[PDB]
């Protein structure tokens, strides 16, 4: 599989009897307390670049982690996780600060109190794929792949006033087929495009719609998934409308039914689940890998599609035996396991709890970190290669470069960004701006055995100069 | 349950003081 993808993930922040901190104090401290270079904006608030290519920043507030560029979905999720573990480490560091406050972070989306913050997916391309078919194919697809994405929220209705279980965190919050926000009458599609990368040949798909994932099974199969359904989007294969009655209304009544019975109402006549319509992009999915690459088909690409398959059929069959693989069944199993035990309405504040606390980045008090260590959540990577991914950039993009460039060179970097790396050198009044344009250049076969015999950055950059159009675009 | 245990020895304390307390400003 290659496609360049990214996550970002906005934390929930809380900071209990401390009555004088807030939020953006709070955030700042996660950042601040961690690390290294500043991001390149050309208040400026706390906003860093890792070692890992990653950015680790305020976005309002919320402390936010955004992965390197990577191309296929398990590099997503092992940077993804990373991040998880970074804001764990930082919320520690923080409790070193003078201030001495004991954070804690939450890798989900609601406050189940009428706020939400955001898991942003993010695919590179192609620029002449046109919008239309983006909108038409993407709609269905994201109005049902909840069914294994979701991550699961007790409460229904967007204030949280509605009793009972539902499939995700961000279905009640969003309103809209297609627009701009992010923040407020959410759509479906966000039309956002800034590609970060030359716009003639590129478009960057922002989607805003999914639930954060602890499981690494989920996150896998969202990222994979869609990346699939993006290659028959930019290819023109999808020859059915797979249109749905009010879209906006259906990702609701998915939602707000686990038993997975809700009929979605196509244009053309057909009657729906959403684990049914899921079937049908899969179907078309395997069509696709099948006509295009038959034999030279790659083991990821592979690996997602079977996955893929054997998730919706357990789906249908009996979904409690995910319950090692979704978080929204590992979550409903906690659920159920209480309120069988104690005879819990679905209001019980205890549920709340679980709901929430599922999600905690402590691997001592988060529950799915309490699945994990007793072995009841299936993994995709090991923990080895999670915290090598905390500080080393992925080979086969431009965060190679990046990330190589703080770990090697931090002293004389002023700035980076996406899109470029700002040197300041010794003996210099101007900066050196070296543009890292193509997000599949600037890789480690592009630049790593130059960066391995330069020892200094006025080497390094005299060994760039004029060779932008070799190791960058 | 074995891991019903798990989840009780680990679970916040004042659940209901927790979950009322727990307010976000709303993000992306
Ligand atoms: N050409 C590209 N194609 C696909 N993904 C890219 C990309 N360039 C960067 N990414 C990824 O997109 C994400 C961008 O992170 P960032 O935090 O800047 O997003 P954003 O622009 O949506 C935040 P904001 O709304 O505040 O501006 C990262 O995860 C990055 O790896
Ligand atoms: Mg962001
Ligand atoms: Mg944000
Ligand atoms: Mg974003
Ligand atoms: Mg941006």
């Amino acid at each position: 599989m290659h496609r360049v993808m990214g996550i970002e993930t906005e934390y929930g922040i809380s900071v209990p009897h401390q009555p004088n901190a807030n939020a953006m104090a709070a955030s700042s401290q996660v950042v601040n307390a961690y690390a290294q270079a500043r991001w390149d904006f050309e208040l400026g608030l706390a906003n860093v670049i890792l070692t890992n290519g990653a950015r680790l920043y305020v976005d309002h507030a919320h402390p936010e982690y955004s992965t390197p560029e990577v191309t296929n979905p398990r590099d997503a999720v092992l940077w993804d996780k990373a991040g998880e573990r970074i804001m764990a480490e930082a919320a520690r560091r923080a409790a070193d600060l003078p201030m001495g406050w004991t954070i804690q972070l939450y890798k989900n989306n609601t406050d189940n109190k009428g706020a939400s913050y955001g898991c942003h997916e993010n695919y590179l391309m192609n620029r002449s794929t046109p919008f239309a078919d983006i909108v038409r194919h993407l709609i269905p697809f994201f109005v049902t792949r909840q069914v294994f994405c979701g991550a699961g929220r007790v409460g229904i209705g967007a204030d949280g006033r509605g009793e009972g279980f539902q499939l995700s965190q961000r279905a009640d919050f969003f309103e809209v087929e297609v627009g701009l926000e992010t923040t407020l009458k959410r759509p479906i599609i966000n039309t956002r495009d800034e590609p970060h990368a030359d716009p003639e040949k590129y478009r960057r798909l922002h989607v805003i719609i999914g639930d954060a994932n602890m499981s690494e099974i989920a996150t896998y199969l969202k990222l994979g998934t869609t990346a699939l359904v993006l290659a028959m989007i930019e290819d023109g294969f999808l020859s059915q409308d797979f249109s749905v009655e009010s879209p906006v209304g259906a990702l609701r009544a998915v939602s707000h039914d686990p038993t997975l019975r809700y009929q979605l109402r196509l244009h053309d006549g057909r009657r729906l689940t959403a684990v049914q319509l899921q079937m049908e992009y899969l179907e078309q999915a395997r069509k696709y890998v099948e006509d295009r690459f038959g034999t030279d088909v790659d083991d990821m690409t592979r690996d997602v599609l079977d996955r893929w398959e054997t998730t919706l059929v357990r789906l249908a069959d009996d979904p409690m035996q995910l319950s090692r693989d979704l978080d929204w069944v590992a979550k409903l199993s906690i659920l159920e396991g209480y309120r069988q035990r104690e005879n819990l309405p679905w209001s019980a504040h205890k549920l709340q709890l679980v709901d929430l606390q599922y999600h905690d980045v402590r691997p001592d008090r988060g529950l799915y970190n309490r699945l994990v260590a007793r072995g009841r959540m299936n993994l995709l990577v090991d923990e080895a290669a999670v915290r090598t991914a905390m500080h080393e950039p992925p080979n086969d993009t431009r965060a190679y470069f990046r990330g190589r460039c703080l770990a090697k060179f931090g002293a004389e970097i002023a700035a980076a960004s996406w899109d470029s790396v700002i040197f300041d050198l010794p003996g210099r009044d101007s900066l050196q701006r070296v543009p890292t344009l193509e997000p599949l250049r600037g890789t480690r076969a592009h630049v790593g055995d130059l960066l391995d015999r330069c020892r200094s950055a006025t080497e390094l950059v005299a060994a760039l100069t004029g060779g932008e159009n070799l190791y960058f675009q | 349950d074995a891991i019903l245990d798990e989840i009780d020895d680990v679970l916040e304390e004042n659940a209901e003081e927790f979950v009322r307390s727990y307010i976000q400003k709303g993000g992306q």
